[PDB]
């Protein structure tokens, strides 16, 4: 227990492991209900476009997928006589894939479940909900880059 | 108008009122009226195998069996019923028929709640899948003497097996009998079955007696009544003991509605297929999809395309079943319509077939198409 | 409790409108108005009343029966119209929503009329001039609903409320109006009932839920009462008339929806105890005006509540039914059955 490596410097770290994939499975569980709403509804009507319209639940479950790679890359890096800059450097990857992901499992529920809907009364209406899934999708991956780009300084040049 | 029931067990209240647990005088209190020509045809249900080697020597439902068949209106129906069965226990393609559908007479949590689950749905299924098809014996040209209570029992049997598999997956996911007696007695409410003779066997093995109120005996009579007739056993070249029990086959399968030239075999097998003979003929097994399409997409649509196809009508099925339900999307209730996609294909192979025989749509009930 | 903020906006209203209370006519003013021999003694036994001097500058020789709730109604108009500008926030929601169960009826009116190709002028009298809206001579033209929702009916408050109107897209009859009429009446009592359950404050949203449940369930009676005459309506077809709210819906709305004749109406019923003593009677309609009064009654006991604006309005409109019904035996020498009013207060 020196001044920068304190013994309440695996807090940080603790709790920025925890919060990646607490984050991204909420805003997956979001994307996942809010969509499966408007494909039970509308695979009332049309019970063959059902393997169609699963693809905004895929989007939401790869959110997840997101938080579990960040989850399991900041946990093997912990340690008990670890500093405070990797404690520090663990919670900013770790709320950076959970918020982000958070953000991008809403724009996918609510983009989806009115696409499903839409695109049952107009064929040519599924592939801009694919086209506007693609851009909600890509929001969770910026806050990935971020928690692979500060996970890899972690550990650096670090005493 | 073919049968008709009754549920008040107060009209003939005489013969159930007092401690009459015995089949030794119970045709001799049976009397107790003018009847004379309706007495002792009504005991003719339980009197080969109801007193020669019999449990208690009644219960409950097999004393109350026999004063729901009331028989006073007419007995004529019900005589040419007891003519036509117990002849029919005679051939050995009967008693086989009573072999199949016969004994001789951590992750493997999920493993197991997966096939106790399963067996709850696809007990469930065809539960419902009955219930739609006792609504097609009530239209007209039908019959419902025969038909009622031979697909009232099978709904009951797959009701029970549903709640078996429900009660045992919730049983074994909590942990890893007075639930069973539950469903099994408060489905025993509601209407009551027409009786069915009672297929006595006797055979070198022994005097064996099936009841035709159990799902297993249900089960294996109509697997009976599935083969058309050969070129032998119909004949009068070999006249030997044909023309009372092939005669009472083939009344038997047209009093379904099956004609004497289908076929109709069970497919459910882990062997190798129906192999050409009793293999379809090509507008018949296009016509199943048909039905299985029609099936699997909605609780409502097998009963109006059947009285549809019995009017000659069965290429304007996809606009007769066609309906509008609301649909709320993000520019307000649009108003679609589900129909049945039958392809024409299809579509005039239903017009091959004139009407839906009975038997047919019960092996598609029970899954053996 | 309830009198700390009712009255920061909503005192003056509620004093006012008691005090339009205390001018209900009583038992002994009808007894007075009943014993008049001519029409002129019935303008000066009402002259002595708070309607005083409001036949004022007709004639002694121009008084007629229908004169007389012309003028009656009017003044409770104006006092309606008179409260209603002085409110505020959520009770100008509240008489805004009362307003629209009476421009249902003038659209209804005015559909119906242009139908049977009679004058416009007449009937945009006789046409209720409490719910307005401006853009109402509009509806007499274009004789499909699909014209008519495009064009003038997405403006108006009413356009909520056409959702589950679309299933036709022909020409209307008289049957086909008056199922868009209880369509719409269904989407407006349910969407009454719930801004009263969200935003009213505690003793005035339970009196305005059983108000309210009250007049759901009357119309759920006479719509059952109504479709076993010389009609065919599948069951299905004939639950999407009658409204979800009320003391009777969730059991006896199943019963109404499949009674096929006067008999499955009144073992529906039966079951219901504030009911089932009304389907052997006299008139059916007597009743209904007697539980109202008497739920209006019980509405002006709360003190610091805006139910009472229903109440007075309801207690009101009720007394311009008795006056006509006395003047219209007055003027006929009907003196039989005169004393056939409903009187509480």
């Amino acid at each position: 227990m020196t001044e920068l490596c304190p013994v309440y410097a695996p807090f940080f770290g603790a709790i920025g492991c925890a919060s990646a994939i607490i984050f991204t499975s909420l805003g997956a569980a979001y994307g996942t209900a809010k969509s499966g709403v408007g494909i039970c509804a509308t695979c009332v009507l049309r019970p063959d476009l059902l393997f169609k319209n699963i693809v905004p639940v895929i989007m939401a479950g790869i959110i997840a997928i997101y938080g579990l790679v960040v989850s399991v890359l900041v946990c093997y890096s912990l340690g008990q006589k670890q500093a405070l800059y990797t404690g520090f450097i663990q919670l900013g990857a770790g709320l950076s894939v959970g918020l982000s992901g958070l953000a991008a499992g809403f724009a996918i529920g609510i983009v989806g479940d009115a696409g499903v809907r839409g695109s049952s009364q107009q064929p040519r209406l599924f592939v801009g909900m694919i086209l506007i899934l693609i851009f909600a999708e890509v929001l969770g991956l910026y806050g990935l880059i971020v928690a692979l780009l500060l996970n890899s300084r972690a550990t650096q040049d670090v005493v | 108008a073919s049968v008709s029931e009754g549920v008040l067990r107060k009209k003939y209240t005489k013969f159930f009122q007092e401690n009459i647990k015995t089949h030794l005088d119970l045709k001799q209190a049976l009397l107790k009226e003018e009847k004379p020509e309706t007495a002792l045809l009504a005991y003719s249900l339980v009197s080969p195998s109801g007193y020669r080697g019999e449990p208690l020597t009644e219960r409950k439902i097999l004393e109350v069996v026999s004063l729901l068949d009331e028989v006073k209106v007419d007995g004529d129906t019900y005589q040419q019923l007891k003519n036509t069965f117990d002849s029919i226990s005679k051939d050995p393609r009967m008693q086989v028929s009573l072999e199949n559908q016969y004994p001789g007479k951590g992750v493997g949590l999920l493993v197991a709640t997966g096939r106790e689950l399963h067996k709850a749905s696809v007990n469930g299924d065809a539960e419902a899948y009955h219930h739609q098809l006792e609504q097609i014996s009530q239209l007209p040209g039908r019959d419902q003497r025969l038909s009622m209570p031979m697909q009232q029992t099978l709904a009951i049997g797959h009701a029970m097996l549903s709640a078996e598999g429900a009660v045992g997956a919730t049983l074994g996911m909590a942990t890893g009998y007075g639930l069973n007696n539950e469903v099994q007695d408060q489905l025993k409410q509601g209407p009551m079955s027409g009786v069915l003779p009672r297929l006595e066997i006797s055979n070198v093995k022994g005097d064996f007696t099936f009841s035709m109120q159990e799902p297993a005996a249900v089960r294996a009579l109509m697997a009976y009544l599935g083969p058309k007739e050969d070129t032998s056993m119909s004949s009068p070249q070999a006249p030997k003991e044909a023309q009372e029990m092939e005669a009472a086959r083939l009344t038997l399968k047209q009093m379904l509605g099956s004609s004497p030239n289908e076929h109709l075999v069970p497919d459910v097998d882990s062997l190798l297929k129906l192999s050409d003979e009793d293999m379809p003929s090509q507008t018949e097994s296009t016509a199943n999809g048909a039905f299985k399409k029609l099936l699997s997409e909605d609780w409502d649509w097998l009963m109006p395309a059947v009285r549809a196809m019995d009017k000659g009508e069965a290429g304007k099925i996809n606009e007769k079943l066609t309906y509008k339900l609301p649909l709320d999307a993000a520019n307000g209730r649009v108003y679609l319509d589900k129909s049945p996609n039958l392809s024409d294909a299809q579509l005039d192979a239903l017009d091959k077939l004139g009407s839906p025989s009975q038997l047919r749509l019960m092996y598609l009930a029970e899954g053996w198409i | 409790m309830e009198g700390v903020y009712f009255n920061i906006d909503n005192g003056f209203i509620e004093g006012v409108v008691r005090g339009y209370r205390n001018g209900l006519l009583s038992n002994n003013q009808y007894i007075n108005l009943t014993q008049c021999d001519t029409l002129e003694d019935l303008k000066l036994q009402l002259s002595s009343t708070d309607y005083g001097n409001f036949l004022s500058s007709v004639s002694s020789e121009s008084l007629t029966t229908s004169l007389i709730q012309e003028y009656a109604s009017s003044k409770l108009y104006h006092e309606f119209n008179y409260i209603r500008d002085q409110s505020s926030g959520s009770t100008r929601k509240f008489m805004d929503y009362i307003t629209y169960g009476y421009m249902i009826d003038n659209v209804a009116l005015m559909i119906t009329g242009t139908i049977h190709d009679r004058d416009k002028g007449e009937i945009l009298q006789r046409c209720h001039p409490l719910g307005w809206f401006d853009t109402l001579p509009t509806l007499s033209v274009a004789t499909d609903l699909e014209s008519l929702y495009e064009t003038v009916l997405v403006d108006t408050p009413l356009a909520p409320y056409f959702k589950n109107c679309f299933d036709t897209a022909e020409e209307l009859d008289d049957m086909n109006i008056e199922i868009i009429r209880n369509k719409l009446y269904k989407a407006y009592l349910e969407d009454f009932y719930n801004f009263v359950t969200e935003e009213i404050p505690e003793p005035a949203k339970e009196c305005m839920q059983t108000l309210l449940g009250f007049e759901a369930d009357r119309r759920s009676i006479n719509i059952a009462l109504n479709s076993l005459q010389s009609s065919d309506i599948d069951p299905d077809l004939k639950s999407d008339l009658l409204p979800n709210i009320g003391k009777l819906y969730p059991l006896a709305t199943f019963h109404l929806a499949q009674a096929q004749d006067f008999e499955g109406v009144r073992a529906a019923l039966a079951n219901v105890y504030e009911y089932r003593g009304f389907l052997e009677t006299g008139n059916l309609e007597d009743h209904f005006y007697q539980l109202e009064m008497e739920l209006c009654r019980d509405a002006f006991t709360q003190q610091f509540a805006i139910s009472t604006v229903w109440a007075w309005m309801k207690s009101k409109e009720q007394e311009v039914r008795n006056i006509t019904w006395i003047a219209e035996c007055i003027a006929q020498n009907q003196r039989e059955r005169i004393n056939n009013y409903i009187s509480v207060y």
